[PDB]
């Protein structure tokens, strides 16, 4: 198999983008088998305060209280 | 070592449980299904110990407790209480039993009435109460009188570890938890027991693990007693049938001029057929004396005293006056006591399997070298055909001194190729 | 008893007795109609079916009255279904999720207990053995099976095999058969996979879909042939044509009351349901394992059951793009008040024509009273609206349009050929 | 093919 493709335990190649994509590409578990790598960091415009699991607005950041629970 | 995926503490003597069991803190592993259930099965507890059964957690297929434990599912609504909590017992909705011809039993236990104190326990159930034995008031000898119930039960049920009386009889602390059962008892290790005289060192295992039969018992298992006789084998017979002129020890123990038989004179009446020979006994009871059997070696029990017989004309006419059918002639059997049947024939040869004697005596096969002179004239226990011949172990084959001799490669390889490294 | 089968017009119920030929159900059908799987409810005199035109599985007792929907959210090419008729619990196997759901009918209460597969087809379930079979056709096909909660899934089939369609149990022998429609065969064996049996060649089976087992009889459906055919279930069999020009034929089934008959530890008497919340599912080797549906877990006790947002948040009906339907169903959310029943409740053109509720851009409106009506109605000669709006003010220019002078030209404007004219 | 149509 090319080093662009993974090689399924099937013997397919497929593209290693579509590895670990949330669907068997392979048509076996193969590319979908060992993917783990999902944090739970939030997107867009929200902001994550450091050491804390919420997520704001930025807007409120520095909007003059503590949103979140320690500075 | 840490045992029991890595939370435990056994003394490492090396072995070790397989993969399903579960180990105790006294080792003897048990299977995964017996953990924490109400049952000790380790003796110490640690398969029920409160710490082991706080994190564990009940199988798919189990039922859980309220407790914690986990039973086999069948266990919940068999009307008795397995669970301890009577948790598995809780919300059973029991038909129920027709009350004019069946009696409703305390634990909701359908039972007819004919079954009230009918002889045994049929409900179990905690109130105990089928069980009274109504009828007669006391039990005679040959069983002990249960305590609180009159039931029949022997002792030799005493602290076995279930309750036979259904009343505590067979688990009185009066008997057996005090001092060491009747006189004419032994008390067992495992289960803790009282049994009979008659199984603690009889040559059998009566307890569960053997500790009426604990190697010191008796003379030996040949020890029998001073009305039975004593064989060579380990069995023991009635001393009447010693030197009866056939086997009755197993190992002809009993049936020797080695240790006696030379005065074996038998009982009264019985007509001493002194033509037979040690094959035969001589002395035959007047029971069957003249009944139409060869009893004698040469039936000679059949004239001396007996009323004279008319015989057929399709029936073999022995010579000497004796009567038999043609089925009795030319099968090396004396049917007529002269020999007449036997006399003149011209036995066909033995069969295909079949093992031919130089008397021409045929023999099976299997009765080749036993130490047994079945051909009679000893063909069967030939030098030539019985001995085997010992390995050659010639060059490349060293022979040790235990008889299996090895590749000569291995000589003195110090592994113990040869039992006690004969090698 | 008597032979069930589907196909794309009608769901149909037969006699066995080919001398016979009128039904004993009344025909299940539709104005859109494409019906696919079914299975029967002995104890209701209830069949199920699915029809791929609605995405609907559907009830009907054998009548004809009561018909209830099971489902309608998250339906995609319901292939097949089967029922463990013990549990109540309803097994189909949805060919566009590419999964199967178990559905239980006290309370819907439903979970994808297989979750990727390739191209699964037939399923079926054997309650007293606590084992589910089902068949995938992707190029490496494959015969799956599994304990009935849907776990420990491993192939038992795998061997020479192409596009296995139709699975069916011999519950008198606890064989499995089933079809191949690659190499045109029929096979079976236990339940194991083990002692693996071909029947001979059968007459003109070219690719068959259904199978059915019942008495000493094979009932069979090939797509090439649209027929029923029946042979001996020893072997090749007396190939013997039951139906003919059956249009779109698809499963069979063996309706009889006899079958579903027994009791797993799911529903034995003096408790309910083995004692699980929600579902339980009998296991091989007579056990039970509680389920839960879509959004909860199992508590410690591995039999009650508890809300689980957390790994299995809950979900929406229907997306943002799709209009809910007071039916489960979902449907283009420009669908709503088109004047035509997409929802198959008439829950998307329910209060139409109403501010906050107006028609689809598609239909046309009437102007009084809120109704909207199909574009189609608008001015075909039928007083449609309730006020007449529909039949007021359209055009009548014919205009000097016409068809091309190959076709005859009638007094309605439509243009057909002229040799269709005095015919 | 072998597709449901
Ligand atoms: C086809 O099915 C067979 C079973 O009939 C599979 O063979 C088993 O393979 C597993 C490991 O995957 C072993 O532990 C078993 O002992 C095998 N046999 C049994 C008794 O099940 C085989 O792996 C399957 N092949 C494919 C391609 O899936
Ligand atoms: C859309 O229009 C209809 C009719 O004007 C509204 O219907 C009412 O809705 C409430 C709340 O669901 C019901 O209790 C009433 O019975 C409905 N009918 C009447 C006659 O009151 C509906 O509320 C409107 N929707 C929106 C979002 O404005
Ligand atoms: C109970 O037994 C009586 C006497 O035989 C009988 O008449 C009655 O029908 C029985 N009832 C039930 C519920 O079993
Ligand atoms: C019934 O059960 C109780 C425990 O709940 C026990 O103490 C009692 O001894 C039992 N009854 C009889 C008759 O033994
Ligand atoms: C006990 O339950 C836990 C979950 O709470 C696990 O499923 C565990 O495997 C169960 N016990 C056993 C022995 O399987
Ligand atoms: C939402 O979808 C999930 C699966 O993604 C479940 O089917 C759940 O039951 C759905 N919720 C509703 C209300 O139908
Ligand atoms: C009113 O509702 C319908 C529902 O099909 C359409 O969305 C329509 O576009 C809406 N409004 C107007 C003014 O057309
Ligand atoms: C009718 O319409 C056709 C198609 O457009 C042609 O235009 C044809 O010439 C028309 N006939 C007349 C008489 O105008
Ligand atoms: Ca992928
Ligand atoms: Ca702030
Ligand atoms: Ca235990
Ligand atoms: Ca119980
Ligand atoms: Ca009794
Ligand atoms: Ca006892
Ligand atoms: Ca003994
Ligand atoms: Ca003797
Ligand atoms: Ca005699
Ligand atoms: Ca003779
Ligand atoms: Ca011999
Ligand atoms: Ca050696
Ligand atoms: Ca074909
Ligand atoms: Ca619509
Ligand atoms: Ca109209
Ligand atoms: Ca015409």
């Amino acid at each position: 198999c090319s080093p662009t493709h993974f090689l399924c335990d099937n013997g397919n190649c497929i593209y290693k983008a579509w590895i670990c994509d949330g669907d068997n590409d392979c048509r076996d578990m193969s590319d979908e088998k060992d993917c783990p790598t999902q944090p739970f960091h939030c997107p867009s415009t929200q902001w994550q305060c450091p050491g804390y699991s919420t997520c704001i607005n930025l807007s409120a950041l520095c909007d003059g209280v503590f949103d979140c629970p320690n500075g | 070592y840490l045992a029991n995926d890595n939370k435990y503490c056994v003394v490492d003597t090396g072995t070790r449980c397989n993969q399903l069991q579960f180990t105790c803190l006294n080792g003897h592993c048990i299977n995964q299904d017996w953990k924490c259930d109400n049952d000790n099965d380790c003796g110490d507890g640690s398969d029920e110990l409160p710490t082991v059964c706080a994190f564990h957690t009940c199988r798919s297929t189990a039922f859980t407790c309220g407790n914690g434990r986990c039973v086999p599912y069948h266990y919940r609504c068999d009307y008795y209480n397995d669970c301890g909590d009577n948790s598995d017992e809780a919300g059973c909705l029991f038909r129920n039993c027709n009350s004019t011809t069946e009696f409703t039993c305390s634990n909701g236990r359908c039972i007819p009435l004919s079954y009230v104190c009918n002889g045994i326990n049929n409900c179990h159930d905690n109130d105990t109460s089928d069980e009274k034995n109504c009828p007669p008031h006391t039990c005679p000898p040959d069983f002990t009188k249960c305590q609180t119930t009159n039931i029949c039960v022997p002792r030799a049920f005493l602290c076995d570890g279930d309750n036979d009386c259904g009343d505590g009889s067979d688990e009185n602390p009066i008997y057996c938890a005090s001092h060491t059962c009747r006189s004419n008892e032994f008390q067992c290790l495992s289960p803790q027991r009282c049994i009979p005289s008659y199984w603690f060192c009889d040559g059998e295992a009566d307890c569960a693990d053997g500790s009426d039969e604990p190697d010191t018992c008796g003379h030996s298992v040949n020890t029998c007693r001073a009305s039975q006789f004593q064989c060579d084998n380990g069995r023991c017979i009635s001393g009447n049938w010693v030197c009866d002129g056939d086997n009755d020890c197993g190992d002809m123990s009993d049936e020797d001029q080695r240790h006696h038989c030379e005065l074996q004179n038998c009982s009264s009446t019985q007509f001493t057929c002194v033509n037979s020979r040690p094959p035969n006994r001589r002395c035959i009871p007047q029971y069957w004396v003249c009944d139409g059997d060869a009893d004698c070696s040469d039936a000679l029990d059949e004239l001396q005293n007996c009323t004279m017989r008319t015989c057929s004309a399709g029936e073999f006419s022995c010579a000497n006056g004796r009567c038999v059918r043609q089925s009795f002639r030319c099968d090396r059997r004396n049917d007529c006591g002269d020999y007449s049947d036997e006399r003149g024939c011209s036995y066909p040869p033995c069969h295909a399997n079949q093992f031919t004697c130089q008397n021409g005596r045929c023999i099976p096969r299997f009765f080749v070298c036993d130490e047994d002179n079945d051909c009679g004239d000893g063909s069967d226990e030939q030098e030539h055909l019985c001995h085997t011949p010992e390995p050659t172990c010639p060059l490349h084959q060293f022979r040790c001194d235990n008889g299996h001799c090895i590749e000569m490669g291995r000589v003195c390889n110090h592994v113990d190729d040869c039992s006690d490294n004969s090698d | 008893n008597f032979l069930l089968f589907s196909s794309k017009t009608a769901v149909r119920g037969i006699p066995f007795t080919l001398s016979t030929q009128e039904d004993v159900m009344v025909p299940v059908t539709g104005s859109p109609s494409f019906f696919v799987g079914i299975d029967f409810d002995a104890q209701h005199s209830t069949v199920f079916y699915s029809d791929l035109s609605k995405d609907i599985i559907y009830k009907q007792k054998i009548d004809g009255t009561g018909k209830e929907v099971i489902t309608a959210n998250r339906l995609e090419s319901v292939e097949c279904l089967t029922f463990d008729w013990i549990s109540r619990n309803l097994y189909w196997t949805d060919g566009g999720l590419k999964s199967v759901t178990v559905l239980r009918l006290a309370d819907k209460s439903r979970r994808q207990i297989i979750s990727n597969l390739n191209n699964p087809r037939s399923i079926v379930v054997h309650p007293t053995a606590g084992y589910m079979f089902l068949s995938d056709w992707f190029r490496p096909a494959k015969i799956m099976r599994a304990w009935s909660d849907g776990s420990h899934l491993m192939p038992i089939v795998n061997t020479s095999l192409g596009w296995p369609n139709g699975l069916a149990i011999d519950w008198s022998a606890s064989r499995l058969y089933w079809v191949d429609a690659f190499f045109d065969k029929i096979e079976h064996s236990t339940l194991d996979g083990l002692d693996r049996k071909r029947l001979g060649h059968v007459d003109q089976m070219t690719h068959p879909f259904g199978l059915t087992v019942f008495k000493d009889n094979v009932f069979i459906t090939d797509w090439r042939l649209g027929a029923i055919i029946r042979v001996r279930k020893s072997d090749g069999g007396d190939m013997t044509v039951i139906r003919r020009g059956i249009s779109s034929v698809m499963h069979v089934k063996a309706y009889d009351a006899d079958l579903q008959t027994g009791s797993n530890y799911c529903s034995q008497t003096t408790h309910a349901n083995g004692d699980c919340s929600h579902f339980c599912f009998p296991v091989p080797n007579f056990q039970r394992v509680c389920g839960c549906p879509y959004g909860m877990k199992l508590q410690r006790d591995q039999m009650t059951c508890e809300g689980d947002p957390a790994r299995e948040p809950p979900t929406q009906q229907c997306g943002s793009l799709s209009f809910p339907c007071n039916n489960g169903k979902c449907v283009p959310s420009f669908f709503r008040c088109d004047g035509v029943d997409d929802c198959h409740d008439n829950s998307d053109e329910h209060q139409c024509g109403v501010f906050n509720n107006t028609c689809s851009p598609s239909a046309f409106a009437c102007v009084r009273g809120g109704q909207c009506i199909p574009g189609q109605w608008h001015c075909d000669r039928q007083n449609d609206c309730l006020d007449g709006s529909d039949e007021q003010n359209c055009p009548t220019h014919a205009t000097s349009s016409t068809c091309p002078s190959t076709s005859f030209t009638c007094d309605n404007h439509v243009c057909i050929p002229k040799d269709w004219v005095c015919d | 093919x072998n597709x449901x149509x």
